[PDB]
């Protein structure tokens, strides 16, 4: 809920304006919406645990992808999952058990996303 | 089984441009083969030998095959690339000696120049010979332009 | 002077490239190992299974 209410509002705003392709806010809405659309694609027979969806949409909405090209957003996603599922299983278990993103969990996820994106 | 950890952000800043794209291809090999590790489980399962045999008519053949399978052990493939350790050492001596000692000596130079330039006598207290010794590049070159004013008027 | 210091630190950190190369080689061989194991196990599985089929 925390992660996706923002995405719902942002997608709403993006849809409201996508009928033509000016200012900083408008272009920001277009770019964020395109990133989120690229983020929501998925592959067949590839379901994702709830925590994994939370992590991906978090990295998408809070704004840690606005510089990466939209075409790469899919590839990023893949690689990111590989890292998250490999090293920080403790954080994902914390999210799953306590079905909520606490402030400390939010900070740990933030630093994880920033660090991973650094390697690009 | 143990692999060292890499921080690509710093590692990027090390490649000479001449051998750069090859290094990017190497990186690509790395990610491909990292994934192709991650995919397949750690160890192939076994077989329900006794139950299976109960499911077979030619059971003795099943026991024969199981035994021989137990006998065969996959040849342990080998390393041939301590030569990369050789590269470790060679580039070690190369970079260390040349770059890292030319560094110390060149630093000694630039240090002495800085000392000089910090304690240049104030110009008010200074004659033209002083400047010609200080910035030799303002020498009037009394041999290539021996006649006055030794610098073309332009 | 500062550029010299910085490139000296770069030289210090140099080893990462060679280390990545070794990592690649090593676990390349390792997962070759594991796939050969899979290969033998799967092959014997198939060989024994085409008798249960009959």
């Amino acid at each position: 809920k925390q992660v996706a209410g923002t995405m719902k509002l942002e997608l709403a705003q993006y849809r409201e304006v996508a009928a033509f392709a000016l200012d900083a806010a408008t272009q920001q809405l277009l770019s964020r919406g395109v990133r989120l659309t690229e983020l929501l694609k998925q592959g067949q027979y590839s379901p994702m645990a709830i925590e994994e969806q939370v992590a991906v949409i978090y990295a998408g909405v809070r704004g840690y992808l606005d510089k990466l090209e939209p075409s790469k957003i899919t590839k990023f996603e893949n690689a990111f999952l590989s890292h998250v599922i490999s090293q920080h299983q403790a954080l994902l278990g914390k999210i799953r058990t306590d079905g909520k993103i606490s402030e400390e969990s939010d900070a740990k996820l933030k630093e994880i996303v920033t660090n991973f994106l650094a390697g690009f | 089984l143990a692999l060292k950890t890499i921080d690509w952000v710093a590692f990027g800043e090390i490649i000479p441009r001449n051998q750069k794209a090859v290094a990017n291809s190497l990186k690509s090999w790395n990610e491909t083969l990292t994934s192709r590790l991650a995919t397949l489980p750690e160890k192939p399962p076994a077989i329900d030998w006794a139950y299976y045999k109960a499911n077979v008519a030619k059971a003795g053949l099943v026991d024969d095959f199981e035994k021989k399978f137990n006998a065969l052990k996959v040849p342990i493939p080998e390393d041939k690339y301590t030569a990369q350790v050789d590269a470790e050492e060679k580039e070690d001596v190369k970079s260390c000696a040349e770059f890292l000692t030319q560094s110390k000596t060149r630093i000694q130079e630039y240090e002495k120049e800085l000392e000089k330039m910090r304690n240049i006598i104030p110009f008010d207290q200074m004659t033209i010979e002083d400047l010609n010794e200080v910035f030799p590049e303002t020498k009037l070159d009394k041999k290539k332009y021996p006649y006055w004013p030794h610098r073309p008027i332009e | 002077i500062d550029m010299e210091k910085s490139q000296q630190a770069l030289v210090q950190k140099r080893h990462y490239l060679f280390d990545v190369q070794r990592n690649n080689i090593a676990m390349a061989l390792e997962v070759t190992y594991r796939e050969r194991l899979h290969r033998v196990y799967r092959e014997v599985k198939n060989r024994l299974d085409y008798h249960i089929s009959v």
